[PDB]
């Protein structure tokens, strides 16, 4: 009976938006909650096996009980789930369901709206991992589908970096939007618009200044590479930015910004390094006698990388002027038995690459 | 002179690390102390014996609020001051200062923490230059703790140290024949006696830490009997606690540091020596 | 030397390496203006910091302050306007303290631009400001127009006003948040029949915003423009908005409401509040949210006392009330804390009979309560059902609940009741502390931790003064001194502690009689430790004795210390001497 | 330089491969293991998903420099060349008895001194086993960045690193010149026996408006992650036999395994240097860690 299974789709989804979920008592309408549970579990499982079974009066009710069972104001962040399950299941059932080939998305663009989106968008500061996890993969699937979407999909997003750069500095999504815009950028046409260079000038250069990079950084470092992969061209404001935003106190994050030059100068191109040493160079001349040992290990690896001496041996002689104050400097003092074998064979590499 | 320690004393009280040249005075006036004492520093009764305060500042402080205030509180220290890097600092400072302000009321023995390259390891050498930028802080502490006496003989029938027993040596004669002012290898008798732990398991056997040797109850029984010791008190051990007995009551080890790491929640424990040498054990939770 | 030679040291500064020195010359800029001429620091010093200075964000602020601070240097009102391009581009900067302190500064020099010279440089900064393309110079702007506002012409006035509508409706949520921070001021600043024709529209559209952030500020807003509105046109004006804010999904919105609710009720007026913001809060406490419960809480005792006075009883009764009991059960330990803190001054406004049938049961489940921090709550602000009602009804149930608060397993739970201790001893009475309290006060003082024992010397510090020292005398001195025979050294020196505290107060001849006797004969303690601070003792007590007694007996022990084998006696024995004069 | 990607024999690592077959009563099972060294106690091996038990050749080379010890590096099921009777079979009991019987078959009359290193879910697999204690000679287990609930934790850590990387290369040259750019494994000789095993042969870019694919499939595995991690740390530490852990950093490790490390029960050595990578990032320094630990616990005498 298709019809009939339709009609008790229908049923069991307004079975599941009314109050039978795990977040109501799960001792009252106890075999309530539990068919719920297996309700979800059979829809699921419906719309896997069997084929053509999206209809268009079907989207309304799916997206109202999406609406229902997760569109709400965030808890207090009293930080400074029992009803897990449920939510994890009508989050997969969401995402199969976008998953499914006979999904419209020109269907479902009335039922899918800005405010949609936007209230899509502020749940991601949840603080569960798990939570965050199918929210980036919903978005994923969203921006991919819903060409109208995207230019408000990205002005919010901007909208939430400016509000984190500059105002609140607490949001707990900041990776997961970071890594669903280094897909989108990965897409972007060759020559990028004005839009795409403001958003990386005014809003990913930004993102390093704030305190908590860490948590982050390996998403902000690829979308980085990702545009300087797009246009060489952008590369030597960024890294100068890079030069600006140095922290000058917080040695980890000393750390985190060499990984960030290091895949930098691995994507780098001749001209804009030529442009971009003298800065750049400085800071490193800096790093590798500053005290901490893990910022000096790490801009001695930079020797060990290939890409780097051969750019280096290109252009000798305005490095070296630069390198040797602080290389003979760390030269004269050595503890570690791993730096001091580092800081010679900086030495000898030095002395092969000019004399 | 004194007015200036008080200060210093005063200013780390209120969670201010002192300066470069405040520190290398008082590293240079505590080596002029430590070198006058032997590696087995004899105590008097009474005495209070914390286990490894590990750098949490704010916990020392709370010790301090439970069991008193030098001078007031005459303190023994198992060591271990040097550990994650919260505020190590604050409290290597604080504990050399008051050392030097008081050389009889305060002992402070060596944790087998307190070596260059645990230091390193363990990130205090990293909050030394997040602190000061300068490593010379790092360098006047390792310098210190190199002097800091191995072992406390609290009033001749007690024997604490951070570690455990160490089967090279059979009598304290043995200790006090070492030298300390030395960098802690991963071997010899000074590195078994700071890294060696009590296990069931009778006899010395390899210790599972990587350094030391686990000895049985037996052996910690003819130890005492031989050196006419009534306890053997240590640390380096978790207590959950904060202070366990083992090998027949003859073993006790103290952790001083609640919730270390801030996440285990382990109770933490201090063992006060009254007048009589009678051991008694007190506990508390972390400082909010 | 060079003529521009300040300007030429400001330009290798700004060259130099040292962001620490551009930092000095920027602070040192003020002596820097002061020597050189007014109008060669308008002329091209002006000009060169607008255009090429880039600085570290700090260094910018002091600039920022620097700027604000040349309004004397620059010549005085007549030339400010020449300042304006200076601070403009350091509004525009992406650093936001230094955009807000570049505001604050054009804010203060508002006032000294004069009316034509405010409309003529300083309107012009504000339109350009709002129309700026990035979304920190509206940001800036939007605190600007409530300073630009009083002074300037009607017509200007009006183009004002239809900035600040363009910017309220930005598309930006930072530029509407700012907006809607600044919009209360703004009402302020506008006459009441522009007010009417254009803020309640507007601020109706800001608290339906689809931002949850942009709805709550205009619940601050909501404030301001009550005070405003005359009362009569508040129920057809701002009250629905607020009704629709009360009831927002948000918990946050709800959160703002509840916070500023009693601000609302004083500036809305006790008629509306009866009507219209009773239901309002009995909602906000039965939230589902426990923060906007726990917010409502803390406004209790406030919004019952700006009740009116006629049926503040029978509100409170019929209304209040049962949501208090019912919050008196919350499962959340903060909003029983809150409501413990806040819910006793409402005793003072029921009157003490209502108290006892009602407050006075809900007090005594209070007392109960598991949690801690609860029953320290509901004993901190107890004056107020003392006033109220009488001690002994209290008393009677407090006295067990005090005896388990003392004797509870963690130490810091017994320091708190230790420390709000001398108030409960006042308020009861001395023979209510005689006849139970005086055995936990000598748990305390033997307690093994040392935290216990110094806040019990205080305590006892405050019961002699507040119970006079023939009280104390009868009864602690005896005591202090017995405990001073335990064997364990640490209770001994605590006799000693509380000897030191009680001297000052005590007097001199209590002192001379009882405890000296007893600090001397603990003088010759085996422990170094009990003898030095014996020591230590005599020298904060000297000033008090006679120097009679100070000579005879005090000086010869003290000489007796100072010759000792241990060091610390010896030098504190010497201290204490040259302290007291004594040698 | 460093632009040779041409594969480094097993046999400089390993002397010998022996493809172990033995046939169930599900069927026939073949090994693929790799057995090195004349006498000593053998070093058992487990790598973890998306690796080879040939990555450990050069970390394997390392110890022949320190320890002279019979050395097997075991291949695991459905991973690299190992020939599976039931590749979607992946149960951790049935690891468990996979390896048991993997140490029957290889001598199963007289057991020799065997003491296991694993890494990532190798060393889940190792201290499974050693809880079933089916090898009846146990010296010492060795686990490598393996804590169940940092694991449980940063799944997706490890699935987008391992994933970085194109399901599909046109050669193993290409593989290599990837693992050599980008840094993952430090040794090009390392990469170049790793990537053999690591790939066989036969999240998405959203635009505006045969060659060697991935061996281990990442979706199968992200469903069967929970089970291999569930209790690994209470079954670690109830472990009779000695342990020894590296991990990058002392913060990682988790609260129970904290507890117990400090308690004394295992000790543990912390290297920073390495990353994703860790067994390989400085297989020197973990060889030389390993071989300390033996000549301390007196299993394996030096050279």
């Amino acid at each position: 009976p298709p019809a009939d299974q339709e009609k008790l789709f229908i049923q069991k989804l307004r079975q599941c938006c009314v109050l039978f979920d795990f977040v109501s008592d799960p001792l009252s309408d106890l075999k309530w909650k539990e068919v719920k549970r297996a309700a979800l579990s059979e829809m699921v499982e419906y719309i896997t096996h069997n084929r053509n079974v999206i209809t268009e009066p079907i989207y309304p009710e799916v997206v109202h009980m999406f609406a229902v069972n997760m569109f709400r104001t965030l808890p207090p962040s009293s930080n400074p789930e029992a009803a897990w399950p449920h939510l994890q299941l009508v989050y997969e059932f969401f995402l199969r369901f976008l998953e499914s080939p006979d999904f419209q998305p020109n269907i479902a663009k009335k039922y899918i709206d800005q405010k949609f989106v936007l209230q899509l968008l502020e749940l991601f500061d949840s603080e569960d991992p798990r939570e965050r996890d199918f929210l980036k993969t919903t978005l994923h699937r969203i921006y991919g589908k819903f060409l109208g979407l995207r230019a408000y999909i990205r002005k919010q997003i901007n909208n939430i970096f400016y509000r984190f750069i500059y105002e609140t500095e607490h949001h707990n999504g900041i990776a997961e939007l970071l890594e669903i815009l280094g897909s989108i950028i990965n897409g972007f046409a060759l020559p990028l618009k004005e839009e795409h260079k403001i958003f990386l000038l005014k809003v990913l250069l930004p993102l390093h200044k704030v305190k908590s990079l860490s948590v982050y950084h390996p998403q902000l470092a690829y979308c980085v590479v990702q545009f300087l992969e797009k246009d060489s061209t952008l590369t030597e404001p960024v890294v100068m930015a890079l030069l600006k935003y140095w922290p000058k106190t917080h040695s980890p994050k000393e750390v985190m910004f060499l990984n960030e030059l290091e895949e930098i100068l691995d994507v780098i191109e001749p001209s804009e390094f030529v442009k971009i040493m003298e800065p750049l160079f400085r800071q490193l001349a800096k790093c590798v006698s500053s005290p901490h040992f893990q910022v000096a290990e790490r801009a001695l690896y930079y020797w060990n990388n290939e890409y780097i001496m051969s750019l280096i041996s290109d252009n000798a002689a305005k490095i070296l002027p630069i390198m040797f104050p602080s290389l003979y400097r760390n030269s004269k003092t050595h503890w570690n038995k791993t730096i001091h074998g580092l800081i010679y064979n900086a030495l000898k590499l030095f002395m092969e690459m000019n004399q | 002179f004194t007015k200036e320690l008080d200060q210093w004393i005063e200013q780390l009280n209120e969670c201010k690390q002192l300066s470069e040249s405040q520190v290398k005075s008082l590293c240079e006036k505590a080596k002029e102390i430590l070198t006058k004492e032997s590696n087995v520093q004899e105590v008097r009764c009474p005495v209070t014996v914390c286990g490894d305060v590990h750098g949490q500042f704010h916990d020392l402080m709370e010790l301090f609020r439970i069991g008193g205030k030098s001078p007031d509180t005459n303190y023994l220290f198992m060591g271990d001051y040097v550990d994650r890097g919260y505020y190590s600092v604050e409290t290597v400072t604080l504990l050399v200062a008051l050392k030097v302000r008081y050389r009889e009321r305060i002992t402070i023995l060596r944790g087998n923490h307190e070596s260059r390259q645990i230091t390193q390891v363990y990130g205090f050498y990293d909050e030394c230059l997040r602190k000061y930028g300068n490593a010379n802080v790092w360098k006047y502490f390792t310098d210190l703790f190199d002097y800091l006496p191995l072992t406390a003989l609290v009033d001749g029938q007690i024997f604490c140290l951070h570690g455990g027993l160490s089967p090279s040596i059979d009598t304290l004669d043995h200790i006090r024949a070492l030298d300390r002012l030395q960098e802690v290898p991963h071997e010899g008798p000074m590195c078994d006696l700071l890294w060696s732990d009590p296990d069931d398991r009778g006899g010395w056997g390899i210790s599972p830490r990587g350094a030391g040797y686990t000895f049985g109850q037996d052996i910690s029984e003819t130890f005492n009997h031989a050196n006419g010791l009534t306890l053997v008190s240590r640390a380096h051990q978790l207590v959950m606690e904060g202070y366990n007995w083992c090998h027949d009551r003859n073993v006790v080890t103290i952790f001083s540091a609640p919730n270390y790491c801030y996440r285990c929640g382990n109770q933490a424990a201090i063992m006060e020596l009254d007048d009589t040498l009678k051991y008694s054990f007190l506990q508390f939770d972390p400082a909010p | 030397d060079d003529s521009l030679y300040p300007i030429a040291v400001l330009i290798d500064e700004l060259r130099n390496e040292d962001v620490q020195l551009r930092l000095n010359s920027i602070k040192k800029l003020s002596t820097i203006a002061l020597a050189l001429g007014v109008e060669r620091t308008r002329s091209e010093l002006l000009p060169f910091l607008t255009d090429t200075i880039y600085d570290e964000d700090e260094v910018l602020l002091a600039l920022a302050e620097q700027l604000g601070t040349f309004t004397t240097l620059v010549g005085g009102p007549e030339y400010v306007h020449c300042l304006l391009p200076p601070l403009e581009s350091l509004a525009t900067v992406e650093e936001t303290v230094v955009r807000d302190k570049a505001v604050e500064s054009l804010r203060a020099i508002s006032h000294e631009h004069s009316p034509s010279d405010l409309e003529a440089h300083f309107v012009p900064l504000v339109k350009r400001l709002a129309g700026g393309d990035w979304f920190t110079s509206r940001t800036s702007a939007c605190g600007l127009f409530s300073v630009c506002y009083p002074r300037v012409s009607s017509a200007v006035k009006a183009e004002l006003r239809q900035y600040f509508r363009n910017l309220c409706s930005d598309d930006t949520p930072m530029v509407r948040r700012a907006a809607a921070s600044k919009l209360g001021e703004f009402a302020k600043v506008l006459e009441l029949d522009n007010v009417k024709s254009e803020i309640i529209p507007m601020f109706s559209n800001l608290a339906s915003d689809e931002q949850d952030s942009v709805r709550l500020l205009a619940v601050e807003a909501c404030v301001n423009i009550a005070q405003l509105l005359p009362q009569e046109d508040l129920e057809a004006l701002v009250m629905p908005t607020l009704r629709q804010a009360a009831e927002d999904k948000s918990w946050r919105v709800r959160y703002m409401v509840a916070d500023k609710f009693t601000e609302l009720q004083k500036a809305v007026g006790p008629e509306i509040t009866k009507t219209d913001l009773v239901p309002a809060f009995q909602n906000l406490m039965k939230d589902c949210e426990a923060e906007v419960r726990a917010a409502a809480s803390h406004k209790v005792k406030e919004f019952c006392e700006n009740l009116s006075a006629d049926c503040r009883e029978n509100v409170i009764m019929s209304q209040i009330l049962p949501c208090i009991k019912e919050l008196v059960s919350d499962a959340n330990q903060h909003v029983k804390s809150a409501l413990a803190s806040v819910i006793m001054g409402l005793s003072p406004i029921l009157g003490k009979d209502n108290t006892i049938e009602h407050l006075l049961p809900l007090f005594l489940a209070q007392l109960k309560d598991e949690c801690p921090e609860v029953r320290l709550n509901i004993i901190s602000n107890l004056d107020c059902v003392n006033e109220v009602i009488g001690i002994r009804q209290l008393s009677q149930s407090l006295l067990p609940a005090i005896v388990e608060l003392a004797e509870d397993a963690k130490w810091r739970v017994r320091l708190a009741i230790i420390e709000y201790m001398p108030l409960l001893a006042g308020q009861l009475g001395v023979e209510f502390f005689d006849e139970k309290l005086n055995s936990l006060c000598m748990a305390w003082l033997v307690d093994h931790v040392y935290a216990i024992r110094e806040a019990a010397t205080s305590n006892l510090k405050k019961l002699v003064e507040k119970f006079g020292k023939e009280w104390a005398h009868a009864t602690i001195i005896p005591k202090v001194l017995a405990m001073s025979g335990d064997p364990n050294y640490l209770h001994r020196m605590t006799t000693l502690f509380c000897i030191n505290v009680l001297s000052e107060v005590c007097g001199q001849d209590i002192t001379t009689k009882h405890m000296l006797p007893t600090v001397l004969r603990m003088a010759g303690d085996p422990v170094a430790n009990v003898r030095f601070n014996v020591a230590k003792s005599l020298q904060k007590i000297g000033p008090i004795l006679d120097n009679s007694t100070l000579q005879s007996e005090v000086k010869p022990i003290l000489e007796k210390l100072t010759q000792d084998q241990d060091v610390d006696v010896k030098y504190f024995a010497q201290e204490a001497l040259t302290v007291l004069s004594l040698a | 330089r460093k632009r040779d990607f041409s594969p480094v024999p097993w046999s400089q690592y390993f002397e010998s491969m022996e493809d172990v077959e033995v046939e169930n009563e599900t069927g026939k099972d073949t090994f693929r293991v790799y057995k090195s060294g004349s006498e000593g106690p053998v070093l058992l091996l487990l790598h973890g998903g998306g690796h080879s038990a040939l990555s450990w050749a050069v970390f394997t080379a390392a110890i022949i420099s320190r320890v002279q010890c019979r050395i097997v590096a075991l291949d695991l099921r459905s991973h690299g060349e190992t020939k599976v009777k039931n590749p979607e079979d992946l149960s951790a009991e049935t690891m468990a008895k996979d390896v048991g019987n993997v140490v029957e078959a290889m001598y199963g009359d007289l057991p020799p001194p065997i003491m296991l290193i694993g890494h990532a879910m190798g060393g889940a697999i190792a201290v499974h086993t050693a809880s079933s204690n089916l090898v009846p000679s146990l010296l010492g287990l060795c686990m490598i960045d393996v804590v169940e609930g940092t694991a449980m934790d940063a799944l997706n850590s490890m699935q987008n690193f391992l994933r970085g990387r194109p399901k599909t290369f046109k050669s193993l040259e290409n593989a290599i010149e990837w693992s050599v750019k980008s840094g993952q494994i430090r040794n090009l000789e390392s990469a170049r026996v790793s990537m053999v095993g690591q790939v066989k042969q036969c999240v998405e870019g959203i635009i505006e408006e045969h060659p060697y694919t991935w061996r281990i499939e990442l979706a199968k595995t992200e469903k069967y992650w929970d089970g291999w991690f569930r209790g690994l740390s209470n079954l670690f530490l109830s472990c009779p036999i000695p342990k020894l852990l590296l991990l990058a950093g002392v913060d990682r490790l988790d609260k129970d395994l904290t507890i117990g490390q400090m308690q004394g029960k295992f000790q543990m050595q912390v290297l920073p240097q390495c990353g994703h990578a860790v067994h390989e990032d400085a297989p020197d320094k973990v060889a030389e860690a390993v071989a300390t630990f033996l000549i301390r616990h007196r299993f394996a005498e030096p050279i």
